[PDB]
């Protein structure tokens, strides 16, 4: 089925591969070559997860966990049950994620819009590969990657963080957190503002964008503008994820001690390093 | 291809003094200077700003909270400026010791000053909340902003006021300090058996992650259809244009469903407020009802 | 069944009602779903259509009630390419002129968008008292070059979003003396020229024209922007 206004957009063209061979829809979904690829990787990856569940002996989704190879395996292959399934599933997940982004591109072309969406999705993919590929390789073993399990992958976060004391002191970690908080702050304000203008008080006409500007100037003395806030949200969310991959790519590769020690440079500067008093005196 | 991330050609005209409606124009400042720097990314105009009793009260109360922490930090530094800058992130204004319970009798150096600062922060935040309401009201707008702000206040209230009271001791509140309140956060999880296994904490993470997901989707979507004037979302709500249609169809073709120009902003406001709404619930239950989230989790 | 279990169960019930509410609110445009022949589709999904809401538009522009009887209010020059549903619909003529596909436009009101004071939101800079270029390259006077690397005309004015103080269109003078508007988001202002990768020099004349030299209506903006973006797909054969 179609939306009332959708037919005029369902024209041929825009594909990157296969011409018109895969240029069609299934219900609302556009297929395309990379829609087929996505389905192939996704189906294969899910079969291997079910397979890993059989080997594990449970079908409870809360208990299923596909672990990567043991550290002793280094960066070589491992048997399916001893980490090989994690390796193949990791290949499939990458195939699925990338195929998804190239599918979005074909949809951008057919609709004649910009490519901002798949470009933004590529940041989330980069963060994923930072944890399963870039960092394990730089450290020398797939075992440093995180396991595919609802709860076991939370334990990996906790075990990895506490290996370096309180991960809070990771300075790139602080920056990434600031962007996550600021982004949620900005998302809440932006959604509230449009709705407050489109749904004014009872007995009122719909407001104008000038009211949005006036409200925020009255509040904090500045309005970033209708276009600026969408630039800002895109930037806050991507920067959050950029500094996330950054705070990890450096953990265990160029930094190995507790992250609180990183801050001792500022403290023990030879001039005020020895002054009596204070917290560090 | 031009991506519309930074303005190519800035234009400037007479300052916009803004809508009037029922705003008391007596409390509006003059217009500030234009910022070509900001002009590359958003609007270049600074000001005017509305300054009323609540704003003056919030602003003054906020500075007092800031100054109270400040002179505590100078006191911890022995009034030495060098020590002050060196140990700035290490200073901390701690709440009263558990012995004082919920009493305001703690000496200044023993948590009394933390109580004074918290009072000023309490007045500053709540007078600022009433400000987000009255500014929308003066322009005849909905109060969505004030209600979204309540969600953030709710977590802030739980962390430093509601939960400590229910625990019966101000010592359970958070300290004022850069590193000290990071340390407080870590100890809180260890004491309560791993917050990873607090379901309201996991929900809070899902909406935090989801907020970055949704704003990247929405920001990227609007920029992709800004070639059709898609950022003029209010008129797109009143008169759907090809921008709203292409934006909706991109997501329909991609994941099987879509939003409207208005409806996506209800997804956004709820995605964001749910972060602190569920978070405050999780914190409120820690120690009052549940002492160990991992152990509690094994039975559910 | 402690208080924590009750709270987390209560929340999931609340979140289900919230999702149901959010989805229905996002069905106020484009629904009910249609078959490819325009008739109502048999399967409309598990979420019902929301009950109508009313916006009172400012400046005496009337009221909008959504959902409501949908209509394109314009002919669509397409034709099925398959008996079964789910396949593309092919243009029957010139898709750029017929405004289909990436060249589509919506039948918005033939009125200009207004600012908070009831004045036209977008104006040519020559009619905008006090407005000027404050940073970056001033394109006025520069030649406009198409994807074929031929010059189509000369930038003669900038149409400005006054409330936002933003450039939204370039007014370009064609060799025949007339002018056209170009979306600011689809041009690349350079040191010596303005380059438009979406259109070839000989497709500028085909950009829809406006009926007033000092204003542009929402319908005109949609026809202009649709046509220009459509060039990316349909003007590619001569894109060097
Ligand atoms: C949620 C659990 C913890 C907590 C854990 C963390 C962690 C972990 C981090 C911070 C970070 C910060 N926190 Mg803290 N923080 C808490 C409660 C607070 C409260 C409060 C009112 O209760 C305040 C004022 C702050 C203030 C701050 C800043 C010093 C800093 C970045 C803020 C930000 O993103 O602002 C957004 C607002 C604006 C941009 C407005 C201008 N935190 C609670 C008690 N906070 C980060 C940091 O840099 O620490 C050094 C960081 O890494
Ligand atoms: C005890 C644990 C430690 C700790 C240790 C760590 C470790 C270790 C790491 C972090 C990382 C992060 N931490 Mg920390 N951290 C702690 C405390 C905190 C606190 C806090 C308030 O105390 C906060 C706010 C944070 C915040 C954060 C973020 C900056 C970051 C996670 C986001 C990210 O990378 O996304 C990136 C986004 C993704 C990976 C998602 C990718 C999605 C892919 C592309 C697509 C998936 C498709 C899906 C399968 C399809 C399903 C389809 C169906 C239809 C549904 N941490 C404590 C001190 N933290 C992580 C990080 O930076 O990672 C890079 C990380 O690994
Ligand atoms: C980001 C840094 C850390 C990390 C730290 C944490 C922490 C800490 C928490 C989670 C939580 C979650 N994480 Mg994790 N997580 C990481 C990487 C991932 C990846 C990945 C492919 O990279 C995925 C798919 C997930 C998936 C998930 C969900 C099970 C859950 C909610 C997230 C959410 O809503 O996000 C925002 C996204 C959306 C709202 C969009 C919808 C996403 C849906 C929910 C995804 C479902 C995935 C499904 C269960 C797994 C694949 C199914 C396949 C069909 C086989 N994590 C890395 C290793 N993650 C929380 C939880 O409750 O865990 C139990 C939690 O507390
Ligand atoms: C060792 C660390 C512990 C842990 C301990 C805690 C604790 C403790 C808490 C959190 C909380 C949070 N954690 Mg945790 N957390 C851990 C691991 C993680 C991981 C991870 C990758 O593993 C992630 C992604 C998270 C993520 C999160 C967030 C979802 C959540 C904070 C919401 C928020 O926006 O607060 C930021 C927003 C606020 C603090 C609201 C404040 C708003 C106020 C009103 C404004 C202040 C005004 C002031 C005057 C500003 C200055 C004025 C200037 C003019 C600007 N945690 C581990 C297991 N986490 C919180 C939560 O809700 O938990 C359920 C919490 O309390
Ligand atoms: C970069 C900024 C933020 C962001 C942006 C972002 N995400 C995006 C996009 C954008 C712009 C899309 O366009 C795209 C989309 O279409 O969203 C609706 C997407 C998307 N972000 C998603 C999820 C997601 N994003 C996240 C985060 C973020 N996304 C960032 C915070 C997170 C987390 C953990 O925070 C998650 C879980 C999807 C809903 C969607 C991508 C869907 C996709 O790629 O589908 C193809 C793949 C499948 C259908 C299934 C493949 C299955 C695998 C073969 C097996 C499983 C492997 C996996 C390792 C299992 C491990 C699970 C355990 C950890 C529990
Ligand atoms: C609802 C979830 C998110 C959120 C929303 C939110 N915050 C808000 C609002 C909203 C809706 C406001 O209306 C209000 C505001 O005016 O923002 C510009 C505010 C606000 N959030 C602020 C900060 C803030 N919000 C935070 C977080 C969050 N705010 C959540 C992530 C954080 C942290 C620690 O993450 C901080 C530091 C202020 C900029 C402002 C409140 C100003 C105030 O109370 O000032 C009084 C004190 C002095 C003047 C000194
Ligand atoms: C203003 O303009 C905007 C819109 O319109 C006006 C929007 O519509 C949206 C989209 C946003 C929403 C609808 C809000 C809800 C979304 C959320 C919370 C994000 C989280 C979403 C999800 C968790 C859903 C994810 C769904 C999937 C990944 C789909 C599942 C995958 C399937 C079915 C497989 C894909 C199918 C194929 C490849 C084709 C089949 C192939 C074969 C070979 C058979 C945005 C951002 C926007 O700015
Ligand atoms: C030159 O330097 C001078 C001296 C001028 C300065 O100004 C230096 C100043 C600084 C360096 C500022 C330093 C500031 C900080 C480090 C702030 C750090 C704060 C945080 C990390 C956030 C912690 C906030 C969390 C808490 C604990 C909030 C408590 C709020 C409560 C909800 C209110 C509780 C109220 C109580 C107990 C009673 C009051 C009365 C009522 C009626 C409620
Ligand atoms: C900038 C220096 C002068 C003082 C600044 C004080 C602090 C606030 C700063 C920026 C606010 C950024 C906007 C954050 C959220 C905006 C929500 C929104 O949608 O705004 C769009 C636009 O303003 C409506 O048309
Ligand atoms: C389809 C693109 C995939 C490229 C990147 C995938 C990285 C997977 C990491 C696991 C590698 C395991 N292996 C096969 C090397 O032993
Ligand atoms: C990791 C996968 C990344 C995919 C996202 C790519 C986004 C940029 C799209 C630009 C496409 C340009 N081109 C020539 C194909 O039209
Ligand atoms: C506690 C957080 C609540 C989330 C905010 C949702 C707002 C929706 C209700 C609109 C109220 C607006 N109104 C009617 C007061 O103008
Ligand atoms: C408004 C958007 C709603 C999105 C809902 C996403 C649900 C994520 C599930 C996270 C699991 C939470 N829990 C309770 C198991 O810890
Ligand atoms: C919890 C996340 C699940 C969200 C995914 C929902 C599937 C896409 C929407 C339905 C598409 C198929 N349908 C109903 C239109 O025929
Ligand atoms: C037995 C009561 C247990 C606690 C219930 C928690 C779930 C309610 C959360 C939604 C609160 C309603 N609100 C204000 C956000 O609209
Ligand atoms: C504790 C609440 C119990 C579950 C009932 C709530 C389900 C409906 C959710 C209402 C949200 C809709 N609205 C209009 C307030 O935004
Ligand atoms: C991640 C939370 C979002 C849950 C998704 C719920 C929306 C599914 C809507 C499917 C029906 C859409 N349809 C066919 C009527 O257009
Ligand atoms: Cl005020
Ligand atoms: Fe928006």
């Amino acid at each position: 089925a179609l939306l009332s206004f959708e037919r005029k957009y369902r024209v041929p063209g825009g594909t990157l591969v296969g011409g018109n061979l895969f240029d069609f829809w299934v219900g609302p979904f556009y297929v395309g070559f990379f829609g087929v690829a996505t389905f192939f990787f996704a189906a294969l990856g899910i079969i291997l997860i079910a397979w890993s569940a059989v080997l594990q002996g449970t079908w409870n989704p809360q208990l299923i966990s596909v672990y990567p190879p043991a550290l002793e395996y280094g960066l070589g292959g491992a048997p399916l049950a001893k980490g090989g399934l994690w390796q193949i599933i990791t290949i499939c997940a990458t195939g699925a994620f990338v195929s998804w982004a190239l599918r979005e591109v074909e949809i951008c072309r057919k609709l004649g819009i910009g490519y901002h969406i798949p470009f933004a999705f590529a940041f989330a993919i980069l963060a994923y590969l930072t944890l399963v590929l870039f960092r394990p390789v730089m450290m020398g073993a797939w075992g440093y990657a995180f396991p595919y399990g609802i709860w076991t992958h939370l334990d990996w976060v906790s075990n990895t963080g506490y290996t370096y004391g309180n991960f809070h002191y990771n300075p790139a970690h602080m920056i990434a957190i600031t962007f996550f908080f600021t982004n949620a702050l900005a998302l809440a304000l932006h959604g509230a503002l449009v709705l407050s203008a489109a749904n004014p008080e009872k007995g009122k006409e719909m407001r104008t964008p000038d009211h949005e500007d006036t409200f925020f100037r009255d509040l904090v003395g500045y309005s970033i503008g209708t276009l600026g806030i969408h630039r800002l949200g895109l930037l806050l969310s991507l920067s959050a994820v950029f500094f996330s991959a950054l705070c990890m790519i450096i953990t265990g590769t160029i930094w190995f001690d507790q992250w609180v020690d990183w801050w001792q440079w500022w403290v023990k500067l030879p001039w005020w390093a020895n002054i009596p008093g204070g917290i560090n005196g | 291809e031009y991506q519309n991330i930074f303005t190519q050609v800035q234009v400037r005209g007479p300052a916009d003094l803004g809508m009037t409606e029922d705003v008391n124009l007596a409390n509006r400042s003059g217009v500030g200077p234009f910022s070509t720097l900001l002009g590359w990314f958003g609007n270049a105009q600074l000001g005017p700003i509305y300054l009323g009793s609540l704003g003056v009260l919030s602003l003054f109360s906020g500075l007092m909270w800031f100054f109270t922490i400040g002179i505590w930090f100078w006191y911890q530094a022995g009034w030495n400026p060098a020590v002050f800058l060196r140990d700035l992130f290490f200073f901390s204004l701690e709440p009263p010791a558990p012995e004082y319970g919920l009493s305001f009798a703690a000496p200044l150096k023993e948590g009394g000053l933390w109580l004074i600062a918290s009072f000023f922060m309490f007045v500053a935040v709540w007078s600022w909340w009433g400000r987000t309401y009255l500014r929308a009201q003066a322009l005849g707008m909905g109060k969505h902003t004030a209600w979204a702000f309540l969600s953030a206040i709710w977590l802030w209230m739980v962390l430093g006021f509601i939960r400590p009271i229910l625990m019966g001791s101000w010592s359970e509140a958070v300290p004022y300090g850069i590193f000290s309140h990071l340390d407080w956060t870590n100890n809180f999880s260890l004491v309560h058996g791993n917050l990873h296994y607090n379901p309201f904490h996991g929900l809070s993470i899902a909406f935090l992650y989801g907020s970055a997901l949704l704003f990247a989707m929405h920001g990227a979507t609007i920029l992709a259809v800004s070639r059709f004037g898609g950022e003029r979302e209010l008129e797109q709500i009143a008169d759907r244009g090809t921008a709203a249609e292409r934006a909706a169809l991109f997501w329909r073709w991609t994941m099987g469903f879509n939003a409207t120009m208005e409806g996506i902003h209800r997804w956004a406001i709820w995605m964001a407020v749910l972060v602190t709404l569920t978070g405050g619930i999780g914190i409120l239950l820690s120690g009052t009802v549940v002492d160990n989230w991992y152990v509690w989790g094994q039975n559910h | 069944f402690d208080l924590a279990s009750l709270a987390i169960y209560s929340f999931w019930i609340f979140l289900a009602g919230l999702i149901y509410y959010l989805q229905t609110e996002n069905m106020r445009e484009g629904y009910p779903l249609e078959n490819e022949d325009g008739t109502p589709a048999a399967n409309q999904g598990p979420f019902p259509l929301p009950k109508p809401k009313t916006f009172i538009l400012p400046h005496g522009r009337g009221t909008l009630t959504v959902p409501g009887p949908e209509s394109e209010d314009r002919p669509i020059a397409l034709a099925r390419t398959a008996v079964s549903e789910g396949f593309p619909h092919a243009p029957t003529g010139d898709p750029m002129k017929d405004g289909v596909g990436p060249a589509s436009w919506v039948a918005r009101r033939d009125l200009p968008e207004l600012d908070g004071h009831g004045h036209n939101k977008i104006k040519p800079m020559k009619a905008a008292a006090g407005f000027h270029v404050s940073a970056g390259k001033n394109p006025i006077g520069l030649p406009v070059r198409g994807c074929d690397l031929e010059i189509a005309g000369k930038v003669v004015d900038i149409w400005v979003d006054i409330p936002e103080q933003m450039a939204r269109f370039l007014e370009v003078e064609l060799k025949d003396g007339s002018t056209r508007l170009l979306p600011m988001q689809m041009v690349k202002v350079q040191s010596n020229r303005v380059h438009v990768n979406a259109l070839s020099s000989d497709l500028f004349a085909g950009i829809p024209t406006i009926k007033s030299p000092t204003e542009v209506t929402l319908l005109e903006e949609d026809k202009i922007c649709g046509y220009v973006a459509g060039g990316l797909m349909y003007a590619a054969p001569k894109r060097k």
